[PDB]
């Protein structure tokens, strides 16, 4: 099942609209170079070229957001896909203690760039919240995720 | 082999059948109705059909498939559920009853629809009227609801229902409101006949306007009038009669009345009689019309039944409506004395003089109407024979006579125009700021002799169904290209040239006809023979001589003409169009006339050739200026049935009003096209005054994104242009929904986007470290997929390098072994030592020898496969010696055993050789194979470029080709349009010539002939006629559905480019660079692919998570494609081509031999 | 381990031939090089790990049970060969049976533990890969692991 569904192409749409500062519909090395360090991974440039020329039909340095589902595209295994959702959480989770705080979106929202005011996030933590604990858990972030 | 679809018919229109057989440019279609009944049905005119009849939709746009046939048919079954109103998209189709429909027109119904989206409510009119209540409350621009049809449609009465409508629920209880609607019977009895195609027939046509204030009540109205056929009033046909008032005044005035008036039965006057005398009433009404007034034709036939009309009960009817509107009784008999004086001034009758001077003189029997005319209309009778007999030039009979007509159709003119202006006072308004105007124009009509007022009849038709184009087809489809929203572009039939033929200036027929009447001497001949000299090549106007109809064929080419109208060809005699032209009524008459002493006769007039055709001509273009100005909602009503029938729905008629009234191609263009259209700005600024602050801090764009969510509608739905925001249509509850302006809606609306726009705050980040995380994973599989990469290189460098010796030296090894077993028996034999001897250390010489040479230095597996190919025949030798010694030693027990064991040995050793010679030497020979193929496809890139061939010419000329068969099909269609009006008229008045072959035969005859050449053009016939019938499903496609794949699009997406040979190949369906990027998503999987011959034999598709899907030809080809081989472009795809059997292997091993028995079985 | 006689056979010979010593030993540093001669694939991780449990009693050479042993669990887990065909076809493009040769040697150069341009080299001329003809990888995969 390599193939997605139409919903989760278009919130990928949105996360690409993140990518893509400027709105020109095309991306190249650099951006996902700053986003991607900013998140806590090291690439290097060779095997982000090396993507890139995965997916440049014409070779021009740039990607269209189909190329980037595409290179998302991978046969990947069937447990990888909650072993990544995870995994993601812990970005989201700098102390992995399973629940975020408004200090950890705070940090996040920082560095992906998105201004917010601290009444923001926590109206963010508040309103992703169906259970209200004050703070949230996993299995919300999957019923965020889908919605 | 399918689903029964729609064909041609020519009663019922469209019938239900089944496809038999595939011709090049017909379906062979079985009608089931009819069984053994069979026709060729042409591609364009065979459609998909419904797959269960007795679903009715409200909204035709929301049917699964959308053409002609399924609109007839879903009106069909509607209509006979007694629902007669049904929507196109924004368009209301109301097909007349011709019965009262009960319990909707009550006001409960009336009660219901009040602000109401069209669609949460069954169609009906009053929710077309609520929509233009609706859109002028908000665009605050006027609106018009145009109504049109033909003849006989039921204009009058929806307009009826109109008005009742928005007097009844957008009025205050004034007496305007009763007004507005009660105004509408007095012009109904004043300018309304009995024509053949309808009993109450509008002869004028006619705009009511109903203003509105800025707070959206109701200030009045305005009543315009459009040329009244004048032409009645004098010369009424066989079965037609006057204007009902001549007649409810005879049959409805009281005793005094009668006395006052002079009347007596209708066949005493001439106006009248010369045409239908019966009047209209039921049992009661008939036994209430007192016995004086019938005349004797009444008696001997009868009164004539219409569900709605009655003369005596009309007259109470019009009685009260008149003290209603506020007519005292003396304004009312004034009106009715001009009526009378009409009718008795027919009845003078002029006789000539005995001596031949052109003395007009009268009869003994008009002496007394002279009187009574001259009393009734304020005139003197010496005035009036002095000026009627006369000019004071003498007349002769003729033109007294159209003297006498002159004055009568100049009467009753000016008294309609004053009943209007007084039915206008009743209801008066100073200043207002939008209307909502009813236009109920006298529709389409044509009969056997047609004279000047069908002839502008038609032209209003004319223009109005021109301007209905412009709105729905010319400005929609500009409007969708300024937003490009690719919707596939649907070509109308443009009416410009017939508007143009009419009105044009020293090129127009009004204009023609104008300098014709200018001339000292006028002449319909020389008229008609102008036309035929200044539009000789024009594809409207045509010569009876090459007309469809019989009938006017008789009229030769200087007296008449005929003209394509939208609705068809229409044949106008230019008898007496230059006499009908003029609106001069001489100066006698007009003298005579303004010195009447009836105050009432001095305010009628008191409000040289002057053409009709030029006053009807600023009249149309002021009133099509005021649509253009405004917005428009659009009715098209229409009959059922030619024979005024109830319960009778007579298919042909309604689909030749739908293709001509250009409804079929606004169903193929909503098919796709928004009937709700929007702009951002307007809901940005809509919201924007509830709205809060920090929302607004979205692009304006992005606010409207968040909006659509808060209701959850569906993405299936709206489509963003450039400066406009769409909705599909059947989806108006929640566009007007978006258009509330309930604060406490708003409110809620603000909170839920809120909402939604939060939480796509939190989705695009958490999808953005989703994005992250899949980006550093694949950079794992990319980095472990190297690994492995480098793994395999360094193990086959290696594997050149020391294994080669080391299997040779395997070999040498087992040598080695087989030598210390010898070593043995041979010590056993006790003859010829000596030379056994001599081979032993001879063998392990080449032993010892080859294991240094080894050890020591590189050698390749071939050197070594020679050495040891060369010490096999020495262990022969050594076998050989060894029985040769058996011959001549005798160790019997010992020596039998060992060396039958040793050759048995020796014998498996040679099997084994035999087989991995024949092993290495078919790889090698696969590869000879595979090289040639890539060098094959090599020199064919190289061919292609030494080729240099150019089409941009042969494209160049195909372009204008294709135009120019668009050119001629669209001329096909008018002849088809003008056919079908001539069956209208008619039906009123009373080496290998496979071409023939069958897709039939054609596929079972390329299962079994073996005769070369039949293949030749018997596949390539089957496959023609295939490519047919995939166009025919092409067109006729389901909107939700998406195209059919039967090979991948990279195969016929290659078609930008224009042999006995079992070619194998093998395509993805999505080429994995491109693997998500494809809308359609619906196939996927390796397509395999056996081509035979010149055209396909075998494919396969495994999908990724599907069983397999085998085919062949000869048997399933609805799936298997049908390009060529060349067009695939397969030789020009690098890798595509692919083994023989490896092909076969996947096929094996997914039923391949089963699915192949099953093919034999089939 | 139990294992096929005749493989330790060939077992025994492979390790007889190289032994340059003669000692009865074999250095690792062309042990692990040359061990690479059977159709078993390590990496550079695996060939460097067995180095260290060899060289764990400091000796730097092997004698032939540890060998054996070594292979055991070398055999024990090993990629299918259906894995590598997997890996080779991550990188082709359009999935029409060729990667183009420089994209290839794009990716054994620059991905992962280095490869060195001989080898590219060897794959260019002897190994039948055509730079104007991309290499038909399926037959090179064939060629590589038979
Ligand atoms: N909605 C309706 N219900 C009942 N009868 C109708 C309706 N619409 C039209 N008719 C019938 O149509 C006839 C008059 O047609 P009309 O509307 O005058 O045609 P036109 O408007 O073309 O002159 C009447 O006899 C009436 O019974
Ligand atoms: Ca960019
Ligand atoms: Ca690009
Ligand atoms: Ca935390
Ligand atoms: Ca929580
Ligand atoms: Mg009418």
């Amino acid at each position: 099942a390599d193939q997605l569904t139409e919903e989760q192409i278009a919130e990928f749409k949105e996360a690409f609209s993140l990518f893509d500062k400027d709105g020109d519909g095309t991306i190249t090395t650099k951006e996902l170079g700053t986003v991607m360090r900013s998140l806590g991974q090291n690439p290097t440039e060779a095997e982000l070229q090396d993507m890139i020329n995965e997916v440049d039909a014409d070779g021009n340095g740039t990607i269209d957001f189909p190329e980037f589902l595409t290179m998302m595209a991978r046969k990947m295994k069937d447990t990888d896909s909650e072993e990544e959702i995870r995994e993601a959480f812990r970005v989201f989770d700098k102390d992995g203690n399973g629940y975020i705080s408004a200090a950890e979106l705070r940090h996040v929202m920082t560095n992906l760039g998105e201004k917010l005011t601290d009444e923001e996030v926590d109206e963010m933590i508040r309103e992703a919240d169906i259970d209200g604990d004050g703070q949230v858990n996993y299995e919300e972030f999957v019923q965020m995720m889908t919605a | 082999d399918g689903k029964p679809v729609w064909a041609p018919h020519p009663t019922d229109g469209f019938q239900m059948g089944n496809i038999v057989d595939i011709g090049p440019d017909s379906l062979t279609i079985e009608p089931l109705n009819q069984k053994g009944k069979t026709f060729l049905a042409l591609i364009n005119q065979v459609f998909p059909a419904e797959e269960d009849s007795k679903k009715d939709v409200e909204d035709n746009c929301s049917l699964m498939y959308l053409n002609e046939a399924t609109l007839l048919h879903n009106i069909k079954v509607r209509y006979s559920k007694d629902r007669i109103y049904t929507y196109v998209a924004n368009i209301l189709i109301a097909v007349n009853p011709y019965f009262d429909i009960p319990k909707i027109y009550s006001s409960e119904a009336i009660k219901s629809y009040q602000g109401k989206s069209l669609g949460t409510r069954p169609p009906h009119v009053f929710a077309i009227a609520d929509k233009a209540f609706r859109d002028m409350k908000v665009l605050k621009m006027s609106q018009s609801i145009i109504v049109s049809g033909e003849s006989g449609a039921g204009k009058t009465e929806n307009t009826k229902f109109v008005l009742r409508y928005l007097t009844e629920s957008y009025g205050t209880g004034q007496d305007i409101d009763d007004r507005i609607v009660e105004a509408n019977p007095l012009l109904e009895a004043f300018g309304n006949a009995k024509t053949v195609r309808n009993n109450n027939s509008s002869r004028f046509g006619k705009f009511v306007e109903i203003h509105f204030n800025e707070k959206s009540s109701v200030v009045g109205g305005f009543v315009s009038h459009y040329l009244l056929e004048k032409s009645r009033i004098c010369v009424q046909g066989k079965e037609e009669r006057n204007y009902h008032i001549f007649y409810r005044l005879c049959a409805g005035a009281s005793e005094d009345i009668r006395e006052k008036l002079h009347l007596s039965s209708p066949d005493n006057f001439r106006y009248l009689n010369r045409g239908c005398t019966r009047y209209f009433a039921n049992k009661e009404t008939d036994k209430q019309i007192l016995q004086n007034r019938k005349s004797p034709e009444y008696l001997k036939a009868g009164s004539m039944k219409d569900p709605l009309l009655d003369d005596h009960g009309d007259f109470i009817r019009m009685c009260t409506a008149m003290k209603k509107i506020g007519l005292d009784d003396e304004e009312k008999l004034d009106l009715f004395r001009v009526v009378a004086g009409v009718l008795h001034l027919g009845n003078i009758d002029f006789e000539e003089a005995g001596s031949t001077s052109g003395g007009c003189n009268l009869k003994n029997k008009s002496a007394q109407s002279l009187e009574y005319c001259a009393e009734l209309l304020g005139l003197d009778q010496d005035d009036l024979r002095v000026s009627l007999t006369t000019r004071k030039v003498p007349l002769k009979v003729e033109q007294a006579n159209n003297a006498r007509d002159a004055l009568a159709k100049t009467v009753y003119s000016h008294l309609f125009d004053h009943v209007v202006n007084r039915v206008n006072q009743c209801f008066p308004f100073e200043t207002s700021s939008y209307f909502i105007g009813v236009l109920d124009i006298a529709g389409f009509e044509y009969f056997e002799h047609n004279s000047f007022e069908q002839f502008c009849i038609n032209y209003c038709n004319e223009k109005l169904q021109q301007f209905f184009n412009e709105r729905i087809l010319k400005e929609e489809q500009e409007l969708y290209q300024k937003e490009g929203l690719g919707v596939n572009e649907v070509h109308y039939v443009d009416n410009q040239d017939c508007i143009d033929l009419i009105e044009a200036k020293l090129v127009g027929i009004l204009d023609i006809l104008d300098e014709e009447n200018r001339l000292p001497q006028p002449s319909d001949q020389h008229f008609t023979s102008a036309v035929h000299q200044k539009h000789k090549d024009h594809f409207r106007l045509t010569i009876p001589r090459k007309s469809k109809l019989a009938v006017h064929r008789n009229i030769r080419d200087d007296e008449g003409f005929i003209i394509r109208h939208f609705a068809g060809a229409v044949c106008y005699e230019t008898t007496q169009f230059v006499e009908k032209n003029n609106d001069a009524l001489h100066m006698s008459l007009e003298s005579l006339i303004c010195e009447s002493r009836d105050k009432f006769i001095r305010e009628l007039f008191e409000s040289s050739f002057i053409s009709v055709g030029n006053k009807f001509k600023t009249q149309l273009n002021l009133l099509l200026d005021k649509l253009r100005s405004t917005g428009a909602s659009f009715i098209r009503c229409i009959k059922p049935n030619l024979k005024m029938t109830s319960h009778h729905f007579e298919g042909a008629q309604i689909l030749s009003q739908l293709q001509c009234s250009g409804m079929v191609s606004v169903l193929d263009l909503m098919q796709g096209g928004y009937p709700s259209r929007a702009s951002f700005h307007e809901l940005y600024n809509m919201y924007k005054k509830y709205m809060p602050d920090k929302l607004a801090r979205l692009d304006p764009r992005l606010f409207c994104k968040a909006l659509f969510k808060a209701l959850g509608l569906n993405e299936n739905d709206y489509k963003f242009g450039l400066t406009k925001v769409f909705f599909r249509p059947g989806k108006f509850a929640e566009f007007d929904q978006i258009m509330k302006s309930d604060p406490d809606h708003l409110a809620e609306l603000v909170k839920r986007v809120n909402h939604w726009l939060t939480c796509s705050r939190w989705k695009k980040v958490q999808w953005c470290s989703l994005s992250v995380i899949k980006l550093k994973n694949k950079i794992k599989y990319r980095a472990e997929a190297c690994i492995k990469m480098q793994k395999t290189i360094r193990m086959w460098l290696c594997k050149r390098r020391h294994k080669p010796r080391i299997d040779g030296l395997v070999k040498v090894g087992t040598l080695k072994k087989r030598l210390d077993k010898f070593n043995e028996v041979v010590s056993v034999l006790k003859d010829g030592k000596p030379e056994m001897n001599k081979q032993i250390k001879n063998l392990e010489i080449s032993i010892d020898t080859l294991m240094a040479k080894i050890k020591s230095t590189m050698m390749t597996q071939e050197q070594i496969q020679k050495e040891y190919d060369a010490l096999v025949k020495s262990s022969e030798e050594l076998l050989s010696a060894l029985q040769k010694k058996k011959q001549q030693e005798e160790e019997a027990e010992r020596l039998r055993r060992i060396q039958e064991e040793m050759e048995k040995e020796r014998k498996r050793r040679e099997e084994d050789e035999k087989r991995r010679r024949k092993e290495e030497e078919e790889r090698r020979m696969k590869l000879e194979m595979e090289a040639k193929r890539k060098q094959e496809e090599e020199e064919r890139k190289k061919r292609e470029d030494d080729e240099k061939r150019i089409q941009a010419e042969v494209e160049a000329q195909l372009a204008r080709q294709k135009e120019e068969e668009s050119q001629q099909q669209a001329v096909l269609e008018q002849e088809r349009r003008d056919r079908e009006l001539a069956l209208r008229i008619a039906q009123s008045e009373a080496k290998y010539d496979l071409s023939k072959w069958k897709y039939a035969e054609l596929r079972d005859t390329i299962n079994t002939s073996c005769d070369i050449e039949l293949l030749a053009a018997c596949r390539e016939e089957f496959h023609r006629r295939l490519k047919v019938y995939h166009a025919w499903k092409s067109k006729n496609k389901k909107r939700n559905t998406e195209t059919e794949q039967r090979a991948p699009k990279s195969v016929t997406d290659y078609d930008f480019a224009p042999n006995r040979q079992q070619r194998f190949f093998r395509i993805p369906f999505i080429r994995p660079a491109d693997q998500y990027k494809d809308p359609q998503s619906k196939k996927k999987g390796w397509w395999y692919a056996h081509f035979d011959g010149p055209w396909i034999a075998r494919q396969m598709e495994l999908h990724p998570d599907k069983p397999p899907i085998l085919l062949v030809a000869g048997k399933d080809d609805m799936e298997m494609c049908e390009l060529n081989l060349e067009e695939t472009g397969l030789t020009r795809k690098r890798g595509a081509e692919i083994l023989p059997r490896q092909f076969e292997e996947i096929w094996e091993r997914c039923g391949g031999i089963q699915y192949l028995q099953n093919a034999i079985e089939s």
